[PDB]
Order: C-alpha cells, then structure tokens, then sequence
C-alpha cells in the first residue's frame, strides 16, 4: 500500500534525527547493555594485551583519551598534551598563518622560559625547528618535535599509566569491545538497495543510537552461487582499505540466515538518485568535477593496494552528510598480483570496459574506463552507450561500447569532453590513467585545472552540494527490487568454518569512535567522588 | 510476529496518530507528508487512507495499520 512508502521514510528520519529524541536515541537500557565488567573479569585481557604505547595511547581512540586523562592528572605531563594539541592545530592551519602560529608554538612551548616549557624535546632539535621556521614553514614542521614528545611519553609516563586506574578502565572498554555482536545489537530500518548476495538496509546500534548501513549476504544465496570466497574477499578488502573515499567497515557478524557487513551510512544517497530523481537529468560541471576528483582519489587508494574495483556506476557512488562521496560496494573488487593481469568478465551492462566485455586479461584499466563513464553520465544525464530507460538488448549495448563513438552535447566544456574521450579510449594501452604516472596523469588534465588535489585529499575543499539532513535520497521502499527465494539449498556444518572466519565482530577503531561520537564514552566513563575508584574498578570486591 | 515487532509498529503508528485518539486522519497523514516536503491534495490523502482503511470509516486504526505492516 502506498502508505508504506511514507511510513518507511518517516520512521527512518525519526531514527536519523537522534532516535526518539532523548538519550540521543540510545535504548532506555543502554547503560545495562554497556555496563562495565568488574575489573577482576579483565585478568585475561590484562595478561594478553600487548603493552605497546603507540597502539594503547594513540591509535586506539579510547585508549588515547584515557592516557590523556591520566596525563592531565599530572602537572608535568599535561604540558606535553597541550603541545600535541597545538601541533594538531598547526597542521590544519592555512599556509599564510602557518608562520605566526608556529612562532606562537615556539614561544609557548620550546624556549627555556616559555610558560609551558616542555624540556624533553631536544634543545638542538628545537634550534633546527627554529631555523626551518624562519625559511618557508610547512605543515609538517613540528613532526620531529611531536616524535620526541611521544618518545618521552612511551617511557616512564606510559609505564605509570599502565599501573593506573585509567588503564584498568581501558581494559573494561576493551572487554565491552569484544562482546558478541548479534542480531540484537542492532535494529533494522527500511531497505535502501538490492544486489550482490542480498540487500542493504539502514540500521542502528540499539545501545548507542549510531546509524549504519547493513549489507546482508544471504547464506543460502551464497551457497547456491558458491560465493563463499567472494563474500570473504569483500569483507577482507573492506577491512584492510582505510580511505576517506571508500565506505568503511565497522562490524561483521552472523545471523541464522545471513552474514552482515555493517558499514558507514551515507545519508546523501547514491549518485544515480541525484542524476535522475533531482529535477532535470544530470547536474552542473562544477559538481561533476568535484565528485570525479574524489572518486579518482578513492580509485588511487584502492590501486595502492593493487585492488581493481571493476564496478563503477552511479549507483555505487554515495554521498555523506557533508556532500563528500565514497565508493561503496566492493563485491567485485579484486587484488591483482604484483606485475600481472587478471581475467574476469564481470560488471554491469553498459559499464564494462571493452577489454572486460571481450574477456581479455586486464589490470587497473577498467576503473579508468568507469571514471570516464561516470563523468559522462553526471554531465549528460545519460549513459554514454544507452538511452535513459532505453529498451535495448544487452547485445546492442555491448556492440555500441565496442564499436561506436560516444556523442557529446553542448553541456560539455572542451576540457570535460577531452577527459571523457581520453578515459573512454577503447584500447586500454592508450587510455588516460593507464600510463606511468597512473592517477597522477589524470590529476593534471585540464579538466581538473582548478582542482588542488592536495587540499581535496586533506578535506579542505567544500563540496558544492550539501544534502538536506531531513530528506531521503533514495527510491521509495516499495520500488526497491527483490531477489526470488533460493530453493533446495541446505546450510551444513561444512559452512561453519567459513562463517566463523567471516563473523569477526566489531572493528576496533570504528567501535571506539562510535562510543566517543555518541557520547556513550563520555557518559559511561565516570568515577567516584573526587575521582576515587568506582566499585567496578575497586579490586577489593564488587 | 513478536511483541517486539508489534511495539515497533505501534511507535510508527504513533508518529501519525499525533493526538493519540487511536486513528490516523487525512489531516494527520497530510501533516506527516508535508513534513516530508510533499503537498498531497485532500482527495489524494483520502485515497491513500482508503487503501488501508478496511472497515470503511475513513480513518486507519492500529489493527488496520498492523495488517498493512505485516
Ligand atoms: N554497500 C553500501 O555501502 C551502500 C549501499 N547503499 C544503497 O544501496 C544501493 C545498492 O543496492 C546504493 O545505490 C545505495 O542506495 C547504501 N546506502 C547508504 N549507505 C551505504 N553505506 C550504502
Ligand atoms: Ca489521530
Ligand atoms: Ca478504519
């Protein structure tokens, strides 16, 4: 019934607006769900955890916050924390105020009579920093200083922290982090898309209120298609890639009927929706150029892991709350052995490069063909080789991709037509992006002439479009397609190994970041009167 | 169908039944739809309601909503 489309979007927007409203949308029992263990339950963790400063006090977000809390109880250490915060500010300071903020850092921290002098950074290294300040200072000026600061902190401060209540509290958060991830961890909202081995739906961690996308890979469907290794590979690439421009993995878990990937939710929707369901087809060259640059950066990040994406099409490019994009579905991504070519006729009609359609051996080149397709379609509002909803045989689409020149309208500036034709070169050996410089060749193309890629990769350029946080940029729920049921298929003990390899649970850094972002960390990380031990940290008894 | 799912469906229903009289009117539906940026006519609202309104009294109660959702 038509009302179902309204219910689905009203319910999703209610969840996205911080849940019911209070507790930020956390479950009413969220403090019971995330109740700390008593410290005596953490003994095995205490025994097995590797006491590595860099991991415990910096790269793990909760461990970093707890080490900083410990340091802030010591007057001689809080100065070093202050200095690291000022270095972080300096790293994100525009280049013409760089000199003066560097001067202020110098006089605040690094002179023997500075008000918050940090003595453990070498006077000689300070003088070197002074000298290179006075001659074109750059963003990475204070790295060496920061290094020396961490080198002081990893010794005696680290070892005192390990014996403190703040490390016990870290072990409690680590216990929570490793608890089982199940169906009951989450609540499922409307379906957002269909494909692969299942479907994608909005979902929510019940305890924290944080929204995510849940990609559900149906076990019976995987088994009928013998997709076990493909499912595992998609999970493993998602976990290994850590790029600003690729959707990231926060959880992987199992249900009775499915294996689930829990992924960054992208509330701006997919680029196919923005091309075709936001007024006239396509959008302006400014937008297409920005999205193209970010997609190119995401491709470069994958190719650095020698991973070819192979599935570029507007549906697979998503927009976040800020209007930045990420490449989403990695189900067709493959790691190419160093120096070699792979074979595999995969992808979507109208988006497969000629060397893929012909089942030739290929490397990274299909992704540059796909970038050409994406730019063309963003600007024109149409596939290069298929009319909008043209009733056309896939045989004919293949023929046009292999045989026909794509046609350019007045909507294309000369640079946009140039980059499209160079990326849509049918022979891969002559294709833009497929030369020595790899993505670098694309970055200097005159289409991107006013694109500073360094500032883009550092997130310093504003997207041209910011989505309405109260709008659903997706087809209505009744219009999402659906697989037919899988039939005569039988899950065995023989799949259990595979399931166990897939269902590794929470991903450590995204989980700790979720706890911080939702303020579950701030609200739960409490102590007793005057900072005394609370009962859960008090060894004497519960 | 679990009490869990019933309770969730009840919360969704309360997103429409804003006065809690146990029915969804065309006025209430129109308020929700206009919060989604749509501008339905009174007849469009009546058509959408009528599709769900089984006993024909011109509004949707929770049993009818539940039958639609399950
Ligand atoms: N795999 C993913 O990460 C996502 C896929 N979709 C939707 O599902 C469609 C694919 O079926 C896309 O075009 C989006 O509308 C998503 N929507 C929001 N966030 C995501 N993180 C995805
Ligand atoms: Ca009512
Ligand atoms: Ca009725």
């Amino acid at each position: 019934m038509e009302l179902e489309n309204i219910v689905a979007n009203t319910v999703l927007l209610k969840a996205r607006e911080g849940g019911g409203g209070k507790r930020k949308g956390k479950s009413k029992k969220w403090k019971e769900i995330l109740k700390f263990p008593h410290i005596s339950q953490c003994e095995d963790l205490r025994r097995t955890i590797d006491r590595d400063y860099c991991s415990l006090c910096d790269k793990q977000p909760i461990g970093r916050l707890l080490f900083r809390q410990f340091c802030e109880t010591r007057p001689g250490l809080e100065c070093y924390i202050q200095f690291l915060d000022s270095v972080a500010e300096y790293e994100v300071t525009p280049d013409e105020k760089l000199g003066e903020k560097g001067k202020k850092i110098m006089t605040k921290y690094l002179t023997p009579k500075s008000p918050v002098f940090i003595a453990q950074v070498g006077q000689d290294l300070v003088s070197q920093t002074e000298e290179k300040l006075l001659q074109k200072p750059c963003k990475e000026l204070f790295s060496a200083c920061a290094q020396s600061v961490h080198e002081y902190l990893r010794g005696e401060p680290f070892h005192e922290y390990l014996d403190s209540m703040f490390f016990d509290r870290f072990l409690q958060w680590k216990w929570l982090e490793r608890q089982p991830v199940t169906k009951n961890t989450f609540r499922q909202y409307r379906v957002l898309g269909k494909g692969g081995f299942g479907e994608v739906c909005a979902c929510q961690v019940r305890a924290t209120g944080k929204m995510y996308a849940c990609k559900r890979l149906e076990k019976k469907r995987i088994k009928k298609r013998k997709g076990e290794s493909m499912a595992l590979n998609e999970k493993q690439i998602l976990e290994k890639v850590n790029s600003q421009f690729v959707v990231n993995l926060a959880y992987a878990y199992e249900t009775k009927d499915a294996l689930c990937l829990v992924l960054t939710i992208m509330n701006g929707g997919d680029l196919k929706f923005h091309i075709y369901n936001m007024g006239n087809p396509g959008f302006e060259e400014e937008r297409a150029l920005f999205y193209a640059a970010e997609i190119l950066c995401g491709l470069e990040d994958l190719h650095h892991e020698n991973t070819v994406y192979r599935d570029l099409k507007p549906e697979n490019i998503l927009l976040d709350d800020y209007g930045h994009i990420r490449i989403s579905d990695l189900g067709l991504a493959v790691k190419i052995p160093e120096g070699d070519l792979i074979r595999g006729r995969v992808g979507t009609v109208g988006y497969m490069a000629p060397e893929v359609l012909n089942n030739q051996r290929y490397g990274l080149s299909p992704d540059y063909w796909g970038l050409g397709c994406l730019i063309y379609e963003m600007i024109e509002g149409q596939s290069p080789f298929r009319g909008r909803k043209e009733k056309v045989k896939r045989e004919e689409v293949d023929r046009r991709v292999l045989e026909t020149e794509e046609v350019y309208s007045h909507k294309f500036s000369e640079e946009a037509k140039s980059i499209c034709k160079m990326l849509l070169t049918k022979d891969a050996k002559q294709r833009l992006g497929c030369q020595e410089e790899e993505a670098a060749e694309v970055k200097r193309h005159p289409f991107f002439r006013n694109m500073n890629f360094k500032r883009l990769e550092a997130g310093m350029l504003d997207p041209p479009f910011v989505p309405d946080p109260r709008a659903v940029y997706c087809k209505d729920v009744l219009d999402i397609e659906q697989f037919s049921t899988v039939k005569g298929v039988n899950l065995d003990h023989t799949d259990d190994d595979f399931y166990s390899k897939f269902s590794t649970g929470s991903v450590s850094i995204p989980w700790q970041n979720e706890m911080i972002e939702t303020e579950c960390f701030k609200e739960l990380n409490v102590f007793g009167p005057n900072g005394t031990l609370p009962p859960d940290l008090n060894r004497n008894h519960p | 169908l679990t009490e869990e799912q019933i309770a969730e469906f009840k919360e969704a229903f309360s997103l429409f039944d804003k006065d809690g009289d146990g029915t969804i009117t065309t006025k209430e539906l129109g308020t929700v739809m206009r919060s989604l940026g749509q501008n339905p006519t009174e007849a469009e609202l009546q058509d959408m309601i009528n599709e769900v309104d089984a006993d024909g009294n011109g509004t949707i109660d929770f049993p009818e909503f539940l039958t639609m959702m399950a």
